[PDB]
């Protein structure tokens, strides 16, 4: 039963994974990461303290966010002494934000938190953002109280008017205003206010925010965005970069004004045209054609082959059949491959091999 | 108006339903 | 939904339903169909008002009898909530049946709550409001204006505009809450008070407070209009005995008698003045008095007696006026020497408790006042005032107290006691004698109700133990039961704190209120809970004086300074309006995330109808068991009376009284099953009262939480609050705690 207990839990874990529909997701994002640095963040419930762990996971989130959302941008704000302090402008450079977070890691948190000040600052940072982007604010909250100079309800109404979306990660318990902010802003959904229960669950919560948010059916901002695919040049003598005005050896040439840029993806400093590589778009294709989940095969029927289709690992004999099949191609897969086929790879090897 | 909403029992009402839009990506294009 | 009981179709205004609500409705219908009384105790986290209205309204609309409904709450604020629920239920019925059925539902309250006159609604007390409205609506102004238009007496446009239209057309069909009623009447310049009072005989459901059913002063007029076969619901009747006792009680002070002699002298002067110029009025009244008429036959339906009938209508003598007080001057002399006897009885030097018979005997000895004339004192005074044209009655107001005392002490002799104390406040430089006429039996005022009406439902969230209410109030029930909420995941954490973090015992005993250790131990608990409570935190104290002393002590200690950093401090004050403003501020701070803490009294105004659910309440801090002041003559007399008559031990009743208030405050924190909060009972004496708590609260109180420390309660609270913030699994509550229509049908199939 103990081994069966593992099986049934595995089936229950798979139950959630069974439902996968090709939701429309906003690939081009514009995130504002708000961190809480107040007296309440000096506690020791998270080792060594709340401030240290939050900053560390923020750096990891920055790495993951820009890895899977290459054509997005991020800005970082913190709450200190009842004021909102800006530490990073909206930009597509993942290194600027990590450097800012590392600097923040030293100073001791103190004072009171102010959601209204942070929300107002985030509202202003997302003003010069195109209409095709998804304006999002991810607040990491640790306090149980808010000291604001004005009416927070008016700010919430303004946020809803500007089509900004708020996700809040609380530390100890539910705050009434945070629930309202995450609900009135997400079209009534109450799943965007998450309260962790341990260190491990926090890492999952940060990891979940990396993926793009599905869009609402009545919020239509469909448009064609003018992009550019520059050609990398290899030069013999250094040349000035049009973005930082410093000598670098080689850089991509924009096809609209021929000015060179150090790194991609960025908006060209001259023609204001986004420069990206084809790979940066290919990094998001798995969010538009998600691979349909694999369902275990009951032992009543007869199996096809003794070994895995893609990895040639013989299935153990053991109660519970250790086989998962792809309905599209009907090829059995080992339990190990299916995790790697749906998290690292995003194409079923069986489907590709089949000719049409 | 406002008082009525507070007196109502929210837990006994229908659960919130998501209204997310789906996209079906057809795949067909000319060769290079 | 729309489901079926044995033959009654009932339309619930929600698509889902709790198992408790369905069982509650089934039991109510069983009681209604079988006849008799019942005592039902449903938890507070389950919708009770909606279930009651849903079933009862359906019951009245389906059966041929079409029995009416009387809904009794304990405060005016509850009438609004009931009316709002009624409006929501009826709107659902109007949308599912395809038409608005013939239905009228109105609330009822005093003029002060419903006066639209720009100059009479600006008063700070309801007695003055009644006087001014009576001056403009008695008919004296109208008759004088009819005879001579030049008269300067004014009227109320609201009252006058009603005479143009018929009583059946005062309001459109439907349910009218006070908020809606005032808005409608303002747009048409009508009096909501007179519209309601003139439509009680036409309402399918009438909602008023207990004071309009038990207090004989304001009950008789309202009672004569309701039907005899109506359904009677006693909502939140866990403290109904207190209402029943204050209805037949009175207090006299030295200032009252000193103000009564002036009024009697003024009345004699007025009689002399009227005798000189206009004497036919006196003879006309005397002639009718000789015939045998009373206030009912002399007074028009438009006018009201000056002295409200202080006794139950069944105990009023039906014989003619005795003759001693038949003339104006003789009655005044009768009244004056009665006042003198009361004054000479206020000079005692020790507490004297006597029966009404002994007081009457001594009165008949020192003076020569007999029992029978004393019974007509209130009835006669109203006639004398009515015939004297007393346009301003400020002088005669004090006489209403003497008349009320006279008609009470001469009517009842069993279950009543007269206490005379030389010290109303023992902590006073100069004695201030007081005379209290107290009612010991709580069933005297409720006896007419349980006999007039066939079916009565006594329901409340914390009415336990259920056996004591039939004992205390002499009535019998067909069924008495309490439901246990089938909550999938525990939603409320009830804990008992017996000592502080230093393990020193904590208690709210009044004799040790000024103790540096207990004061600091309670303050530390207040601060620590204020640190982990997310939004709202209500703190209840055994008495207002205890709260005043301890809060002042905390200020010196500096404990309040620590609380101010995390939450705003709102305090209950003797003034009602200021406390209402405090409630408004406390709710506002809870909503916007600022966080607030509300310090109130367990037996105060906040605890008798204000609910702190969701964010308005996430933790309840019961600072001590809310015991009464034991060294009270009234309470000791009542305890002795109950012990001899109903065989209730004094300690048992005192504990029952204290727990019925502690539980009362605990249940005001849950509205639905998605609501959660922590209930902490901070007293070493609470540890043995778990069996005395309501069943649904006791079941949630674990054996490890019976005697906790402050630190151990904080750690559990932190874990519980963290656990309640997680997304609940729908399947865990899909069909065990919340029912769809399909689930309900299944439950009807397996049971049958
Ligand atoms: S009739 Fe109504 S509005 Fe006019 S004074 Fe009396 S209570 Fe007030
Ligand atoms: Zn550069
Ligand atoms: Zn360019
Ligand atoms: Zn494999
Ligand atoms: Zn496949």
């Amino acid at each position: 039963a103990s081994l069966v207990a593992s099986i049934v839990e595995a089936r229950k874990k798979r139950t959630a994974k069974k439902n996968i529909t090709p939701y429309q997701r906003g690939i081009i994002r514009s995130l504002i990461l708000t961190l809480d640095c107040s007296e309440a963040m000096l506690e020791k419930d998270l080792r060594p303290n709340r401030h240290a762990m939050i900053i560390q996971y923020a750096i990891d989130f920055v790495h993951e966010f820009f890895d899977q959302n290459p054509i997005s941008q991020m800005g970082i704000i913190i709450m200190r002494n009842g004021l909102a302090q800006l530490v990073s402008q909206v930009s597509g450079n993942p290194q600027d934000h990590i450097d800012a977070l590392k600097s923040i890691r030293k100073q001791e948190p103190k004072g009171n938190p102010s959601l209204q000040n942070a929300l107002e600052m985030a509202r202003g940072l997302l003003l010069p953002v195109p209409a095709h982007c998804t304006r999002e604010v991810l607040i990491v909250f640790g306090s149980l109280s808010t000291t604001d100079p004005g009416d927070i309800h008016q700010t919430i109404d303004s946020l809803v008017s500007e089509k900004i979306r708020v996700k809040v990660l609380g530390l100890s318990a539910q705050v009434a205003i945070c629930k309202e902010l995450c609900k009135a802003t997400n079209y009534g959904d109450e799943s965007f206010y998450k309260i962790l229960l341990d260190e491990t669950h926090l890492k999952e919560l940060f990891n979940e925010a990396v993926t793009p948010l599905p869009v609402n059916k009545i919020n239509k901002g469909f448009t064609l965005v003018k992009m550019g695919f520059p050609t990398r040049i290899f030069e013999d003598t250094p040349t000035f970069c049009s973005c930082h005005s410093k000598l670098v050896y080689g850089g991509y040439f924009c096809p609209n004004c021929h000015s060179k840029v150090c790194s991609l993806p960025t908006v060209c400093p001259c023609c204001d045209l986004m420069l990206i590589l084809s790979t940066h778009l290919a990094r998001s294709y798995h969010h538009l054609m998600p691979l349909k989940t694999f369902a275990e095969v009951p032992t009543t029927e007869k199996f096809r082959s003794e070994d895995c289709f893609s990895c040639q690992s013989r299935f153990p004999i053991l109660l519970t059949s250790s086989r998962y099949r792809c309905e599209d191609c009907k090829q059995e897969f080992c339990v190990d491959c299916d995790v790697f086929i749906h998290e690292i790879l995003h194409n079923c090897p069986g489907c590709e091999s089949k000719p049409v | 108006n406002d008082e009525r909403n507070e007196l109502k029992i929210d837990d006994l009402n229908e659960s919130y339903k998501t209204n997310y839009a789906i996209i079906h990506l057809k795949r067909n294009a000319h060769e290079k | 939904m729309k489901f079926y009981i044995d033959d009654l179709p009932v339309l619930f205004p929600y698509p889902k339903i709790y198992p408790e609500q369905y069982n509650y409705m089934c039991d109510i219908k069983k009681t209604l169909d079988v006849g008799g009384n019942s005592i039902l105790e449903m938890p507070s986290g389950t919708g009770k008002t909606v279930s009651l209205l849903s079933l009862t309204i359906a019951y009245q609309m389906h059966y041929p009898e079409h029995r009416k409904i009387i809904y009794c709450s304990r405060t005016m604020s509850e009438i609004e909530k009931a009316l709002v629920e009624l409006e929501n239920l009826m709107d659902y019925r109007t949308k599912e049946l395809g038409y608005q059925e013939d239905f009228r539902g109105l609330g009822l309250t005093s003029r002060k709550n419903l006066c639209l006159h720009p100059e009479v609604s600006k008063e700070r007390k309801g007695t003055v409001v009644d006087e001014k409205c009576r001056r403009m609506t008695n008919g004296q102004a109208k008759r004088k204006l009819e005879e001579d238009p030049e008269a300067n007496v004014e009227l109320c446009e609201y009252h006058e505009n009603l005479y143009n239209i018929e009583v059946e057309d005062y309001l459109p069909k439907g349910v009218f809450s006070f908020e809606k009623l005032l808005k409608y009447c303002e747009e048409k310049t009508l009096c909501p008070y007179f519209i309601v009072r003139r439509m009680i005989s036409l309402c399918n459901i009438i909602i008023y407070s207990y004071h309009y059913l038990l207090d004989p002063k304001i009950a008789e007029r309202v009672s004569n209009e309701v039907s005899k076969d109506s359904i009677v619901i006693f909502d939140e009747a866990h403290n109904i005995d207190n209402v029943c006792i204050e209805s037949l009680s009175l207090d006299l002070t030295t200032d009252a008698l000193r103000r009564a002699t002036r009024g009697a002298n003024a009345l004699d002067e007025r009689i002399s003045e009227v005798r000189k110029v206009d004497s036919q009025k006196l003879q006309d009244e005397y002639e009718k008095l000789v015939q045998g008429l009373h206030s009912a036959d002399i007074l028009t339906d438009q006018e009201e007696p000056f002295v409200e009938t202080p006794v139950l209508p069944q105990d009023l003598l039906t014989e003619a006026i005795p003759g001693n007080i038949r003339r104006a001057e003789h009655f005044v002399s009768f009244l004056k020497r009665l006042i003198e006897y009361l004054k000479t009885r206020m000079k005692v030097l020790h507490v004297i408790s006597e029966t009404p018979k002994s007081f009457l005997q001594h009165l008949k000895q020192l003076t020569f006042i007999e029992r029978k004339p004393l019974r007509f004192c209130s009835e006669r005074l109203s006639l004398l005032v009515r015939t004297l044209e007393v346009t301003e009655v400020e002088d005669f107001t004090a006489l209403k107290d003497i008349a009320t005392f006279a008609t009470l002490i001469s009517t009842y002799e069993e279950g009543f006691l007269l206490i005379i104390e030389p010290y109303e406040i023992e902590n006073a430089a100069v004695p201030n004698p007081i005379m209290r006429f107290t009612c010991l039996d709580a069933s005297i005022a409720i006896k007419p109700v349980f006999e007039r009406f066939s079916s009565v439902i006594i329901t409340s969230g914390t009415i336990s133990p259920l056996d004591m209410y039939p004992r205390m109030l002499n009535f019998k029930t067909v069924l008495q039961k309490s439901y246990a909420m089938t909550l999938a995941k525990k939603s409320f954490l009830p804990m008992i704190i017996t000592k502080g973090s230093d393990q020193v015992a904590i208690s709210s005993r009044f004799e040790i209120r000024n103790d540096p250790s207990i004061v600091r131990n309670y303050g530390s608990m207040l601060v620590e809970f204020a640190k982990i409570t997310p939004d709202g935190m209500v703190v209840f104290f055994p008495s207002y004086l205890y709260m005043e002393s301890i809060v002042s002590m905390w200020q010196t200690m500096g404990i309040l300074d620590e609380v101010w950093k995390h939450k705003l401090i709102l305090v209950e004050t003797p003034d009602a309006q200021e406390t209402s403003l405090a409630l408004e501020t406390y709710r506002k701070a809870c909503s916007n995330g600022r966080g607030a803490i509300l310090l109130s009294v367990a037996r105060g105004k906040v605890s008798e109808g204000i609910d702190f659910d969701h964010q308005y309440g996430r933790t309840v801090l019961m600072i001590g068991i809310p015991f009464q002041y034991t060294e009270s003559r009234i309470l000791k007399a009542r305890l002795e009376f109950m012990r001899e008559n109903y065989r209730i031990r004094e300690n048992d009743f005192l504990s029952f009284d204290a727990m019925r208030h502690a539980a009362q405050c605990l249940g005001r924190v849950l509205r639905g099953k998605d609501d959660y909060g922590v209930m902490v009972l901070a007293d070493r004496r609470f540890s043995r009262k778990r069996s005395q708590l309501p069943k649904w609260i006791a079941q949630g109180l674990s054996d490890a939480d019976l005697n906790l420390s402050t630190d151990m309660a904080i750690s559990n609270t932190k874990q519980f609050l963290r656990t309640m913030a997680q997304p609940t699994d729908p399947k865990d509550q899909e069909g065990v705690s919340v029912w769809s229509y399909e689930d309900l049908i299944k439950h009807q199939n397996s049971r049958k």
